[PDB]
RNA sequence: GUAGGGGAGCGUUCAGUCCGCGGAGAAGCCAUACCGGAAGGAGUGGUGGAGCCGACUGAAGUGCGGAUGCCGGCAUGAGU
RNA sequence: GCGAGAGCUAACUUCCGUAGCCGAGAGGGAAACAACCCAGACCAUCAGCUAAGGUCCCUAAAUGAUCGCUCAGUGGUUAA
RNA sequence: AACCGAACCUGGAGAUAGCUAGUUCUCCCCGAAAUGUAUUGAGGUACAGCCUCGGAUGUUGACCAUGUCCUGUAGAGCAC
RNA sequence: AAAGGUGAAAAGAACCCCGGGAGGGGAGUGAAAGAGAACCUGAAACCGUGGACUUACAAGCAGUCAUGGCACCUUAUGCGUGUUAUGGCGUGCCUAUUGAAGCAUGAGCCGGCGACUUAGACCUGACGUGCGAGCUUAAGUUGAAAAACGGAGGCGGAGC
């Protein structure tokens, strides 16, 4: 029994190509572009979905001390007075908090700077 | 009984190894290590420098007696 | 405004229907008690443990299972690359409490 | 999940940098126009204000005017970089010098090139963007 | 099929017992010797050890 | 986690047995946001116009991106 | 890196010993950078703490507090 | 008879090739070596050494402490 | 060397229209001409026409993740789908290597062909079955829509 290729390949590497959409030239067209770029983006996915949590970090910190020194202490001089206000924990996303209700935030200030006295 | 539903004793048969086909398991290199003399085959059981020639006492016959212990 | 602490479960002030990670106990009318981090009501702001005795009723709505993802990953030169699937699985909770 | 704005408005200040050391005017400046100050809200957008300079002749600057700040800029051609205008000198255009000191502190993608636009430096002490009244920023932080 | 490698039989490698190979000793064959009396006695029937299993080949049906 | 050893499996053709499907439409092809831990598998629609799926067992010419690999088609250089 | 020979007490040299790393090691730091510093990646999270290394703006975080030092851009290139 | 230090064609013939290149489906478990001897040996092999699988045994393994013996380096010294 | 296929049946397209023709558009036939003789299906590379969203201060292994914009609504009003602008991050693949984005090998692209097999009463192990101190046949004979018979001989059982 001889038991050629045929149908299997074709599945496959149209898998492969319906992977690429709006890629670039022949990485949308031929099917070892296409394949390749996968790999690279293969990488790509996997580092970033680590890095994504670490970058809404940075914006999250980024607003918040813009809104404390708005209120004229920094970043360090607050998230240690809250910290340092002990049961005052909420912690996650206060950039939110900072972003949308002022007269909250203010309040958060006068609570750090309280407890750092 | 149903030749469907036929089965043979589990473990009485292994699958083949397929040597090549993927990098879910013996890519590339066969089983085979590299470079080397591994490689479309040849030589047997022997060292290539000496192999262990030690001396030789020799009678040729024999006839021996079936055995009621 | 309220969210999820996405620690487990804990956060501040406002009642709308929100998926969290799994609650263990299903059906629905877990009434999964929620203790407060934070409150606005009439924007009179409370916070840290001294409103952390406030209640927050939510019950439970619906067991889910989250859309799928690949995990997939690749090195270089060395033949690896694996692929493989993961669905993270959660638990729509309505809020309702005080 | 998280806040993002509008684009919605632009707002306007002049900073005097009448005796204030460059360099730290030039942060100060920087800093309003990546708009660190109101919270960053989104990195992608320029939330940053509108910032005119004035006074720009008059910045001070310390150790050397001189002899130390050598500018230099090359020119494509062979023997192009011998354009060291440098020093005192680029004083003679004010405008530029801290309006160089501020374009190394924005970012170089396509949102700085962009930033730049929103940098208005005048030497003398008068400006004419009278119509966007600005109001001031001044000294130091905390 | 499969050949004994008749350089193992009348040489050393006997098969015998239980499964292990024994060999003999060599040096001082007959080529000269003086050296001591208590080594020329010392060369009669030796056994190797780790090599077994390519002498057993050679001879695994045991001529 | 590289060579390497081990484990469990997906898909292709053929064969035996079963369950069946098909001109009110089969395989093949085409689109797709569904499903499974992966190989993959289904739903629906368009095309086609005569064969074919699923399950269990068996046997393999059984899985390609490379080999200045082969055959064929078509491009670039260029309206040069 | 340490201990030695060979070498010019050269070499990203060569040859032994010894520990660790890369080899097969992703992640943070060292501008960039196999080997150096921190640390060994089962999968997900728009949650929290630290390590090396950092907290003027590019660029996350004290234009931090207290004593001094250097007015050379020393910092940011050897010596007799 | 458009490539003559030994023509062309067919055959042995799939010459031989310690040398180059290539060797394709999937997830899971473990995980090396570039050392030592020998070699018409040095980019190849054989046996060790390090990996894995299965069986047997069953803490015999690992650091660390105490006790005990062995040693002529660092340093030092000038008694050869 | 390459080699193939109208349709069940030639009923193989009278007649008309543009054209020297070639080619086509109708009318007819036929279930179908979505079969018309460059005659089953008709993938991909490659060439085009139309539409949506986009692009003429931009530095770019061509992605990836994040967010705004504009379309769209048949596994589909969502944790959607398509496409964009902008930020962050980001050194093709294989081979060969101490070490490859390498200015080191290979490759224009797509399709299909393409490489761990077979053999032998041969050795040596793992797993499974039958019979077990014993196990088994070879050549062949006779029967075959099927398999039985056939102890010659082979392996244990004694070692030095
Ligand atoms: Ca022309
Ligand atoms: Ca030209
Ligand atoms: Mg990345
Ligand atoms: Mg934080
Ligand atoms: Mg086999
Ligand atoms: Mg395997
Ligand atoms: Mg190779
Ligand atoms: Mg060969
Ligand atoms: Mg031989
Ligand atoms: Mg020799
Ligand atoms: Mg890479
Ligand atoms: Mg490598
Ligand atoms: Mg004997
Ligand atoms: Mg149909
Ligand atoms: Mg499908
Ligand atoms: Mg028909
Ligand atoms: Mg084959
Ligand atoms: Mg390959
Ligand atoms: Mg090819
Ligand atoms: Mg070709
Ligand atoms: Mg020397
Ligand atoms: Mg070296
Ligand atoms: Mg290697
Ligand atoms: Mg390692
Ligand atoms: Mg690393
Ligand atoms: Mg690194
Ligand atoms: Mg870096
Ligand atoms: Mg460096
Ligand atoms: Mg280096
Ligand atoms: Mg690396
Ligand atoms: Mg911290
Ligand atoms: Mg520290
Ligand atoms: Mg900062
Ligand atoms: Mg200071
Ligand atoms: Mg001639
Ligand atoms: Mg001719
Ligand atoms: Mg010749
Ligand atoms: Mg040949
Ligand atoms: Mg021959
Ligand atoms: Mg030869
Ligand atoms: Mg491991
Ligand atoms: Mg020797
Ligand atoms: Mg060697
Ligand atoms: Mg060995
Ligand atoms: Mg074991
Ligand atoms: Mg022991
Ligand atoms: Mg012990
Ligand atoms: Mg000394
Ligand atoms: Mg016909
Ligand atoms: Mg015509
Ligand atoms: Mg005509
Ligand atoms: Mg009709
Ligand atoms: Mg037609
Ligand atoms: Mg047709
Ligand atoms: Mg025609
Ligand atoms: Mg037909
Ligand atoms: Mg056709
Ligand atoms: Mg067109
Ligand atoms: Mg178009
Ligand atoms: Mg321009
Ligand atoms: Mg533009
Ligand atoms: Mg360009
Ligand atoms: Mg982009
Ligand atoms: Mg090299
Ligand atoms: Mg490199
Ligand atoms: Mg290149
Ligand atoms: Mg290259
Ligand atoms: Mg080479
Ligand atoms: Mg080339
Ligand atoms: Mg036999
Ligand atoms: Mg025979």
């Amino acid at each position: 029994p001889r038991a050629k290729t045929g149908i299997v390949r074709r599945r496959r590497h149209k898998k492969v190509l319906k992977r690429a959409k709006g890629f670039w030239g022949s990485r949308s067209k031929q099917y070892r572009n296409a394949f390749q770029t996968l790999l690279n983006a293969a990488t790509y996915e996997y580092r970033d979905r680590r890095n994504k949590k670490r970058d809404f970090r940075r914006l999250w910190i980024q607003r918040i001390n813009a809104g404390a020194r708005l209120h004229g202490m920094n970043y360090s001089t607050f998230i240690n007075g809250l910290k340092r206000a002990n049961i005052d924990l909420n912690r996650k996303v206060l950039a939110d908090i900072a972003a949308r209700e002022p007269e909250a935030f203010k309040a958060l200030v006068d609570a750090s700077r309280n407890a750092r006295q | 009984m149903k030749l469907h539903d036929l089965k043979p004793t589990p473990g009485s048969r292994k699958d083949r190894k397929r040597v090549g086909r993927g990098p879910g398991g013996t890519d590339k290199t066969a089983g085979r290590g590299h470079k080397g003399q591994k490689s479309r085959s040849g030589a047997g059981k022997g060292a290539f420098f000496e192999g262990g020639r030690s001396r030789l006492i020799a009678r040729l016959p024999k006839r021996g007696f079936n055995n009621v212990g | 405004m309220f969210a999820i602490i996405q620690t487990g479960g804990k956060q501040y002030r406002v009642s709308e229907g929100d998926v969290i990670r799994v609650e263990s106990l299903q059906g629905e009318a877990g009434d999964k008690v929620e203790l407060k981090a934070l409150f606005v009501g009439g924007e009179q702001t409370v916070f840290g443990e001294d409103a952390g005795k406030y209640t927050v009723q939510a019950e439970v709505v619906e067991h889910g299972r989250g859309k799928k993802i690949y995990i997939r990953k690749y090195k270089s030169g060395v033949q690896y690359r694996r692929r493989t699937g993961h669905r993270q699985n959660f638990t729509a909770i309505k809020i309702l409490g005080i | 999940k998280t806040y993002i704005p509008k684009n919605d408005e632009q707002n306007w200040v002049v900073v005097d940098a009448s005796g204030v050391p460059l360099g730290r005017l030039a942060t100060l400046i920087a800093s309003r126009i990546r708009g660190k100050h109101r919270p960053d809200f989104t990195p992608n957008m320029i939330q940053g204000d509108f910032v005119v300079v004035i006074n720009a002749a008059q910045v001070a600057l310390t150790g050397k005017k001189l002899d130390d700040k050598v500018y230099t800029r090359y020119t494509g051609y062979q023997g192009g970089l011998k354009t060291e205008t440098a020093r005192e000198a680029l004083s003679k255009h004010p405008e530029r010098v801290i309006e160089h000191a501020v374009f190394g502190m924005l970012p170089k993608g396509r949102q700085g090139r962009a930033m730049h636009t929103r940098l208005k430096v005048y030497a003398g002490e008068t400006h004419p963007h009278s119509a966007q009244k600005p109001q001031v920023l001044k000294t130091q932080p905390l | 099929p499969k050949m004994k490698t008749h350089k193992m039989a009348k040489r050393r490698i006997k098969i015998t017992g239980t499964g292990k190979v024994m060999a003999f000793k060599s040096g001082k064959r007959h080529q000269n010797t003086g050296k001591s009396g208590d080594e020329i006695r010392g060369k009669g029937k030796g056994f190797v050890l780790a090599k077994a299993e390519w002498a057993r080949m050679k001879l695994m049906l045991p001529r």
